């Protein structure tokens, strides 16, 4: 319903704007945590190659790396959706 | 036709099963024998859900009185439909 | 609000104090980076003060004792500006030369 | 016999989890106080110790909670995610891929 | 004419107290396992004696295994008149052993 | 005069020895192939009925297959039927290789 | 008969974070399944082949020229609300009962 | 006589009675009422909530600290929380 919102950040504007998209299209496709991560690492993939990252949850701990432009932590209607990439 | 069991009137035969039925049939009258009184409430489901949570599967639900009847759909196999000395016991499991 | 923009302006003062860390930085910027993930815990545990502060100044702006609420809390969310906006340009000039 | 659990989803061998939930159980009956910080420390403490978990990509890594969802590049060998009945901890165990 | 009738799950109900309390937990030995199944197959068998059914005939079933990196499908067909007649099955799947029971039951007449 | 388990056995036996491997290699080598699944299915069919007419049982049975390409369409599959209570039947059974999703099903039933 | 599947649910159920509404589904699959297995094991398959070996070849051919620079370690936590058992009671309401003649 | 508190600003709180008062009368049976009164704050605020309607009952349930709502409505009583 809300649009999304980014907590911690780390991309350039027109590449939020594409996560922004697959996020509002996987959550209003599929309705499972696993199938919604599974996808938008898909999507992520098609685009940008192999080595996506993407947790998807409501209260979890994390301790990760990545590419130093490729990582991004938004809220979607109470979701955490985490992405990175390596 | 409401067939005679060593506990209670129950509806024979009924859907569920017999570790959670012997477990309740013992456990009513347990309950109701040992410290508790038909003048206290829900104090009563209180410790009948505790009781099925600790030992069974974990998310029950439990209704009792002397006035009601019920249509649903839950967990296969989990119904528990007896009364005892004119008072309805039903009880469910779901996922 | 003090003890938790003495913090924040600590990192930023450590972003901002020695000429070394200036140009030739070290594993001592990914101990900021660590502060700046950790800086959601810390906000975390600011957060006590942001309701409490807000119904303060619900019935009590102040205006003669606010100074250093200004000040500090201010201070905490500079640290957070200048986070963004120097992570992302250092990053980019640092990458450049 | 062990103590009752839930493996949710386990890909490692099935002595790998027995010595896990073992170690597990001891170490929340242990430490039945405090954060799921000094949990996951111990664990990780104590199973990167063992000279068996051999074999990895990246290196260990264990979560705690109680309500949420991931996915990793885990290590396709090893990965481990399970419940404690008495305390409901849902617990995750695996090596960076 | 059936005043008394069989529904199926306080046969469902008997085979699953019946097995928990049984079980225990035991593991797949493979010098007791066949005699283990004829133990319980035979109490089963004196607690539907109880199970209040005069003219419904029972045909008793049982399979007992270790599950072992092991995928198995098992499967049955119904075969009379849904008015009178009917089944009971119930399934119980430890880490490594499962034990799964059936009863029929077919109103004489 | 018979047992649903040995049925099952039967058919195990025939598609097993059809196309079954020990070697997992040669099942990879023959994945899904739109030219050769018509013989396939043709081939595996009429073992299984040579199985089912190598016994001497006097029932009568009838013969069901269905060949799934891949996992991610997912399927259903359910069997009903109205016969005689002791000595009919049916029987069902699935089965994976790599990528090769087997399902048969059969009816067995008196006279 | 058409088969009724025992031991599942009847309806499937989850919430919409996009449509913040739930939506129910009275349709439930009706397969019994048990030990599903998932493998590894592909044989001169098109698409994995390469996809494995051009991934390891690149990689060893890249350290034959550690060689990616360090990593840097981050660190996340979400915010987890305590869990309080606490439970209340209502009551039956009085009621009088009395008796009264009728006057002339 | 017992009002169990929440979230301030009256923001659920303010909504629970305007809601389940109109609930109460647009229907007799309590299925209506609290479908109607769970699946209003489903939408509004949270991805599940637990209602409960009725004349005489105890309970004793988890819950998110400051989404456990109880009130003696009229004859009734109605008993909401978050959990989930």
């Amino acid at each position: 319903n809300h649009e999304p919102e980014v907590k911690a950040t780390d991309m350039e504007e027109d590449m939020i704007k594409r996560v922004k998209e697959i996020a509002i299209n996987a959550v209003k496709e599929y309705k499972q945590e696993k199938q919604i991560a599974h996808y938008i690492k898909y999507e992520f993939d098609k685009i940008d190659g192999y080595g996506w990252n993407c947790i998807v949850g409501r209260n979890f701990g994390s301790h990760i790396i990545h590419q130093t432009k490729k990582y991004i932590f938004f809220k979607i209607n109470e979701l955490c959706l985490l992405l990175w990439k390596a | 036709q409401y067939k005679t069991f060593m506990g209670a009137r129950v509806l024979w035969p009924p859907e569920c099963a017999d570790d959670i039925l012997e477990g309740a049939i013992r456990e009513t009258q347990d309950a109701l024998k040992k410290f508790e009184i038909a003048r206290e409430g829900q104090k009563i489901a209180e410790h009948l859900k505790k009781y099925m949570d600790d030992h069974f599967d974990p998310y029950w639900h439990v209704f009792f009185g002397k006035n009601f009847g019920c249509q649903a759909v839950h967990n296969k196999n989990r119904f528990i439909y007896f009364y005892i000395e004119k008072t309805a016991f039903l009880m469910y499991q779901t996922q | 609000l003090d003890s938790l923009t003495e913090q924040t302006k600590m990192l930023s003062t450590k972003l901002s104090k020695p000429v070394k860390d200036i140009d030739s930085l070290g594993y001592v910027m990914e101990t900021l980076e660590q502060i700046r993930k950790e800086q959601a815990e810390i906000d975390m545990k600011f957060n006590p003060v942001q309701e409490m502060y807000s119904l303060l100044d619900n019935y009590l702006p102040g205006g003669i004792t606010d100074k250093d609420e200004m000040d500090a809390r201010s201070l905490l969310r500079r640290n957070w500006d200048i986070l963004i906006q120097q992570a992302e340009i250092k990053g980019k000039e640092y990458q450049h030369k | 016999p062990l103590p009752p659990h839930i493996i949710r989803f386990n890909d490692m061998a099935q002595h790998l989890l027995k010595k896990v939930i073992r170690q597990a159980d001891v170490l929340i009956k242990e430490n039945p106080q405090g954060l799921e910080k000094d949990i996951a420390l111990n664990l990780v403490k104590f199973v990167k110790s063992q000279p068996e978990f051999k074999i990895g990509d990246g290196e260990w890594q264990c979560i705690i909670g109680k309500n949420f969802g991931c996915s990793l590049t885990f290590d396709a060998n090893v990965l481990a995610f399970f419940d404690l009945l008495p305390s409901r901890k849902s617990i995750l165990l695996f090596k960076s891929g | 004419y059936i005043k008394n009738r069989f529904y199926p799950s306080k046969i469902q109900k008997i085979i699953k107290e019946l097995f928990e309390d049984r079980l225990k937990g035991v593991e797949y030995d493979p010098n007791n396992a066949n005699q283990l199944s004829e133990r319980l197959v035979l109490e089963l068998r004196e607690k539907i004696k109880r199970g209040k059914v005069p003219r419904y005939k029972i045909g008793v079933q049982v399979v007992f295994g270790e599950i072992k990196g092991q995928g198995l499908r098992i499967a049955s067909k119904c075969l009379w008149d849904v008015q009178n007649d009917n089944y009971a099955s119930y399934t119980y799947t430890s880490e490594k052993v499962y034990c799964t029971g059936i009863v029929f039951g077919c109103y004489f007449e | 005069e018979y047992i649903s388990e040995e049925v099952q056995k039967a058919i195990d036996d025939s598609v097993k020895q059809v196309f079954g491997i020990k070697d997992d290699s040669s099942q990879v080598t023959i994945t899904y192939n739109k030219d050769k699944v018509n013989l396939w299915t043709q081939q595996i069919i009429d073992y299984t009925i040579r199985g089912l007419n190598k016994l001497g049982k006097h029932f009568k049975y009838c013969v069901t297959a269905i060949l799934q390409q891949t996992n991610h369409a997912g399927i259903s599959v359910q069997i009903t039927a109205y016969q005689d209570t002791n000595t009919d039947g049916s029987l069902i059974q699935c089965y994976e290789i790599n990528d090769i999703y087997a399902i048969v099903s059969v009816f067995a039933m008196a006279v | 008969l058409e088969p009724k599947n025992p031991q599942a649910p009847k309806n499937i159920t989850v919430y919409d974070y996009y449509t913040r509404k739930f939506k129910t589904d009275e349709l439930v699959d009706q397969m019994i399944v048990h030990f599903s297995m998932d493998g590894d094991y592909i044989w001169k398959e098109s698409n994995e082949y390469k996809t494995q070996e051009e991934i390891r070849d690149t990689k060893k051919a890249l350290i034959k020229e550690r060689n990616k620079f360090n990593y840097n370690t981050r660190e996340c936590q979400t915010i987890n609300p305590s869990i309080r058992e606490r439970g209340v009671s209502t009551e039956p309401p009085p009621s009088d009962t009395i008796c009264g003649n009728i006057t002339q | 006589i017992d009002m169990p508190e929440n979230s301030e600003m009256k923001s659920m709180k303010n909504d629970a009675f305007s809601q389940a008062k109109f609930a109460v009368e647009n229907y007799k049976f309590e299925n209506k009422i609290s479908s109607h009164i769970k699946k209003f704050f489903d939408e509004k605020y949270g991805p599940n909530w637990h209602c409960v309607v009725g004349k005489h009952f105890n309970a004793y349930v988890s819950y998110d600290s400051k989404n456990f709502i109880f009130f003696y409505e009229g004859q009734l009583a109605i008993l909401l929380y978050r959990k989930g």
